[PDB]
């Protein structure tokens, strides 16, 4: 959920790499 | 790189930057 996690709050690319295919 | 507030482009752009060419799926609320 980087959407509400980065849009409602913040996230780290490390957490963004978890959304990779 | 560190925590960054993202939502749409800057989220897919963020994932597209973290996943690089791998890319990502990026989920969303309906």
């Amino acid at each position: 959920g980087i959407v509400e996690q980065c849009c409602t709050s913040i996230c780290s690319l490390y957490q963004l790499e978890n959304y990779c295919n | 790189f560190v925590n960054q507030h993202l939502c749409g482009s800057h989220l897919v752009e963020a994932l597209y930057l973290v996943c690089g060419e791998r890319g990502f799926f990026y989920t969303k609320p309906t």
